[PDB]
RNA sequence: UAGGAUAGGGGCCUACCAUGGUGGUGACGGGUGACGGAGAAUUAGGGUUCGAUUCCGGAGAGGGAGCCUGAGAAACGGCUACCACAUCCAAGGAAGGCAGCAGGCGCGCAAAUUACCCAAUCCUGACACGGGGAGGUAGUGACAAUAAAUAACAAUACCGGGCGCAUUAGUGUCUGGUAAUUGGAAUGAGUACAAUCUAAAUCCCUUAACGAGGAUCCAUUGGAGGGCAAGUCUGGUGCCAGCAGCCGCGGUAAUUCCAGCUCCAAUAGCGUAUAUUUAAGUUGUUGCAGUUAAAAAGCUCGUAGUUGGACCUUGGGCCGGCCGGCAUCGCGCUCCUAGCCCGGCAUCGUUACUUUGAAGAAAUUAGAGUGCUCAAAGCAAGCCAUCGCUCUGGAUACAUUAGCAUGGGAUAACAUCAUAGGAUUCCGGUCCUAUUGUGUUGGCCUUCGGGAUCGGAGUAAUGAUUAAUAGGGACAGUCGGGGGCAUUCGUAUUUCAUAGUCAGAGGUGAAAUUCUUGGAUUUAUGAAAGACGAACAACUGCGAAAGCAUUUGCCAAGGAUGUUUUCAUUAAUCAAGAACGAAAGUUGGGGGCUCGAAGACGAUCAGAUACCGUCCUAGUCUCAACCAUAAACGAUGCCGACCAGGGAUCGGCGGAUGUUGCUUAUAGGACUCCGCCGGCACCUUAUGAGAAAUCAAAGUCUUUGGGUUCCGGGGGGAGUAUGGUCGCAAGGCUGAAACUUAAAGGAAUUGA
RNA sequence: AGAAGUCCAUUGAACCUUAUCAUUUAGAGGAAGCAGAAGUCGUAACAAGGUUUCCGUAGGUGAACCUGCGGAAGGAUCAUUG
């Protein structure tokens, strides 16, 4: 279930099993690359990206296109950003949640959502710290922590 | 339910030594107030009669039941004895060196005699068997 | 919250206990294949099939209606050669009948193979 | 670091310098009625308890301390000093050390002779010879242990049953017997010549002669209601005396006391007290429990700890009779082993696990052999012609953990290919060592060898598993009485105002206190105040729980659904630690309608410090700070899997024609039908479980093992005392013992 | 060669002063718990126990107990479309 509800929850994307791409799709890899770099350069993440590629033109799934995940792409071309995607918006939402606080300080159950989110952000940083994503000197201030994002 | 893993031994283990202690017998011989008793952790015990005094029985029945003051020898301490025989209390005079033992039931009260847990064994270095039952005299 | 290999043979004796014909298993693995490979030389169950959509897999189980209970020793002891008699005697029905699986750098068998090829191992479950 | 000291390493000690070292994997401290081990008791297995004591190791010689001699001592049957104690004295002085053997006193529940000897085993000295309270011998010795008497056989008999006639008897079978019936045979308990034993004796084993009629050569300890084997027999006593582990017995007809008889069990032994094991699956790893019997923390987060999804060939064959030896598309060898160009080579990831081996004291345990007459034992003995000696034995095994080595590489740990700083058949360069060409010694160096640096051509299939009905994150339309701030509204209640009316109004089972012609209650319009948010409103929603119900706006948050988005194991549960936590309560401001602890009255009553009525204080509301508890309940912790049928319902999504007082047409909103996820629940049913009540999870349990946290061990004493800690306080958390008691308790049944 | 004596060191028993720990022992006075027994006052609970019972908190009273606030059913209601 959930890590930090009760919910049970099971709605997720099931990806087929062709692992080739569609006989329909006639797009060579190197655009799908030149796509996803300019995207990128633009200031969307991997996630994003993946929508648009998904939406507007056509493509199902880039691993399947191109054989390489968006991710890879990003970071052989130097354009992966420096904090991972889901710690950068963990990162973000638990300002947002800080910066309503000072503004209600007796908002008790945001008060729980703020520790329910920075336990969130501590485990995926202790994860990418492990995994040498991260310097294994980075730390998280609540003080220092907007001038990082947005 | 129970802790089960391969590397959970010393939880195992240092939770049945917690839980030990829960139980009457264990903490009975582990705790040391069996030194503070009367006959510190020994079988039988000499004493010298102070008095006879006679204690009543409890409601379910009816009588008197005879029973010696004893002053314990190693410790000053002062107990009351019972003295099991019919007219074997004639036998029991003052200040005369007494052998006690337990009454059974180990330190708790037997039967319907209110809160005595020692029997007289011995007078004078001669059994209250052999007086009852006449194979010696003192 | 996952161990398999006691999903498996879990789900395996509620099925064949309400006397279903067909079940499926559906995280599966090299180890529980093994297993089902010493249930199957021994006579317990019908054939079986994996289905890979792609994953970590599925397989379907055919039930022949002679396998009474099959189980995991989860927390999986060490096992040598010579303590194989006293764990027979505290899991297997009788001394005649009845099979506990050891996994052993000689691969996943049953004691009495272990016996024959005198090697121990660590217990994974039984079955009768 | 340098010394000094020691036989020697070393803060062992000195000088100087640095600031370390151990600790929730429990340091440091405390208890031990604690010398450690080999081992002991009980043991289905797993375990529990014990180990002062004869073997090994350590330590001490009244308590400390210091020493000499010596190879070896911090020696005590050596010395010196002090402390404790104590002895002889001619009063100046002298001598002390039994936790050696025996013995004495004391302490006690608790323990032997002030004996003989070196003869055995061994040690010791100059030593074949001396010595040995080591050690042996005897004595005391129901500590434990072994064997084993107290009678056997015959016919008689009043008889007593089957089997011969079984009819109708009668006796006769194995003798079953009250039979102090009759009869001899047998024998060692005892006594003792003798021999033997022994160092001398003694005991045993042999043995002359004595030694058995059943009153004696005489068997006891406990019992006879149940548990539990064996009297509804006879006297006594009368809830007394007494018994009784427990239940119980005894109050004038005692199966239970006191006795007799009789019977029962064990038997040279049996009872009792205390400790301990078993029973005890009532400590539970194997293997117990936690809805209601004792027991899920109020709730969530969270570190250590424990636990952790799937994935990377030994798969397809030959080969000889369970395995070797090969071959497929087996990263190499100079050097050790090296077949007649040939298997089977060593370092360029570690462990757990398992296999085999070595090395492991004896005694004990298990166990092979062996007729001490058997046995407990012991390590002997057995054959010879039981004739100048033969054959001998004195095995074997277990030994957890740790350490050493050997094979295996499934299972599981820990380390880790995306910066190619990768490997690579080869080419020389920065530079040194130097061998057989130095028969001598070496000594810088030409092709040459080696580090190792090192610019490039080389080759290659050149190098990153998948995307969990695990998890996190993004995006989409939603949904909710989830939270916070501001804002909107409603009638009601109380008070006042204005107007009208005149006797009652209120409250109750009935009354009274209360208000009232300064007009109560009622009516009508309006204003102020504070609280509350009816109806809708539900076997419905949201929230971690406590909890959340007028409108609208703003702020952040959230579950579920959808998804061919993203990351890739990031996870589950949690000591320490932390957020929230009804009501009441505390401190101070604000407020102060209603209701209302306390209080004051009215009633009721035997009383009524209550229920009922009236007036009311704190409080109830709000802000700032505390408090941390509830039947904080689903009396049911959380995560995961499987397991039965059905209809409803809330959220989301998908698919259906068929209608709307909707909609420029459609789509959509409202309704109907079907399906899938996710909730709150409900109904019927065992094939289940349970002591049942009951429960589709309280199921998948003696056929017992998915992971994890908390917590129980008869009832009380008692959530008490004490110590700690938090709090302003009230109190919260943590949390005993003495003593006491045979039931307390759960579910269901029949009655009343 | 060398005794008595002596000087400084060193090991250091033993004694003294304060502090501190740890263990046993006295106490005016107070306040508990238990057991027992034919005492006293009431009626708290078990039936709707005669005011349903109980939990937290707060106050009050000869005593059991009563009352306010919030909660539970372990209730005396599994039930309103009637
Ligand atoms: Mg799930
Ligand atoms: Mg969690
Ligand atoms: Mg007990
Ligand atoms: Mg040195
Ligand atoms: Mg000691
Ligand atoms: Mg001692
Ligand atoms: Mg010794
Ligand atoms: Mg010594
Ligand atoms: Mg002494
Ligand atoms: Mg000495
Ligand atoms: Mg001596
Ligand atoms: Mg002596
Ligand atoms: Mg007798
Ligand atoms: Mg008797
Ligand atoms: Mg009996
Ligand atoms: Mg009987
Ligand atoms: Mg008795
Ligand atoms: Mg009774
Ligand atoms: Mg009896
Ligand atoms: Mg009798
Ligand atoms: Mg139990
Ligand atoms: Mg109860
Ligand atoms: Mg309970
Ligand atoms: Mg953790
Ligand atoms: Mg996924
Ligand atoms: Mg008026
Ligand atoms: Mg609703
Ligand atoms: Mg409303
Ligand atoms: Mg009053
Ligand atoms: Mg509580
Ligand atoms: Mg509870
Ligand atoms: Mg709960
Ligand atoms: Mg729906
Ligand atoms: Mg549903
Ligand atoms: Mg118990
Ligand atoms: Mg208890
Ligand atoms: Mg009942
Ligand atoms: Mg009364
Ligand atoms: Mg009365
Ligand atoms: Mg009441
Ligand atoms: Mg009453
Ligand atoms: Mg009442
Ligand atoms: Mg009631
Ligand atoms: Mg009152």
């Amino acid at each position: 279930g959930r890590m930090h509800s009760r919910g049970k929850g099971i709605s997720s994307s099931a990806l087929p099993y062709k692992r080739t791409p569609p006989s329909w799709v006639k797009t060579a890899v190197a655009d799908v690359d030149e796509l996803i770099t300019k995207a990128a350069k633009k200031g969307q993440m991997p996630s994003q990206i993946g929508v648009l590629l998904r939406d507007q033109h056509g493509i199902p799934l880039v691993k399947s296109v191109t054989g390489s995940k968006i991710l890879r792409i990003l970071k052989a071309h130097g354009l992966a950003p420096e904090i991972p995607e889901d710690l950068y918006f963990l990162i973000k939402k638990a300002v947002a949640i800080r910066k309503h606080l000072e503004r209600n300080r007796k908002d008790k159950d945001s008060k729980f959502r703020l520790i329910l989110v920075e336990s969130r952000i501590h485990r995926l940083a202790r994860y990418y710290k492990r995994t040498k994503k991260l310097p294994p000197t980075w730390k998280y201030e609540s003080a220092t922590a907007s001038t990082l994002v947005a | 339910g129970k802790t089960r893993g391969m590397g959970a031994g010393r939880k195992l283990k240092t939770h049945r030594r917690n839980q030990r202690w829960a139980d009457k017998a264990y903490k009975k011989s582990h705790l040391g107030n069996e030194w503070k008793k009367p006959f510190a952790g020994s079988s039988h015990a000499k004493g010298i009669v102070l008095e006879k005094i006679g204690i009543e029985a409890k409601q379910p029945n009816s009588a008197i039941r005879k029973c010696a003051r004893v002053q314990l020898v190693k410790n000053g301490k002062k107990i009351a004895a019972f003295v099991p025989n019919d007219g074997c209390l004639n036998f029991i005079e003052e200040n005369d060196e007494v052998l006690i033992a337990g009454f059974g039931r180990k330190g708790h009260a037997v039967g319907d005699i209110p809160g005595v847990r020692f029997k007289v064994v011995k007078v004078s270095g001669v059994s209250l068997l052999a007086l009852f039952k006449e194979k010696k005299e003192k | 919250g996952r161990r398999i290999l006691n999903d498996a043979l879990r789900t395996m004796v509620n099925a064949e206990r309400r006397g279903k014909a067909t079940a499926q298993l559906q995280p599966i693995s090299g180890v529980m294949i093994s297993f089902l490979n010493i249930m199957k030389h021994r006579g317990y169950i019908k054939n079986f099939e994996v289905f890979d959509p792609h994953r970590v897999g599925k397989i379907t189980v055919e039930l022949q209606g002679r396998i009474k209970d099959c189980k995991a020793l989860t927390y999986r002891q060490d096992l040598r050669a010579t303590e194989i008699e006293k764990y027979r005697t505290r899991m297997l029905p009788t001394r005649q009948w009845g099979y506990v699986v050891v996994t052993t750098p000689n691969g996943v068998l049953d004691h009495e193979e272990a016996i024959r090829q005198n090697v121990g191992g660590q217990v994974l479950g039984y079955f009768h």
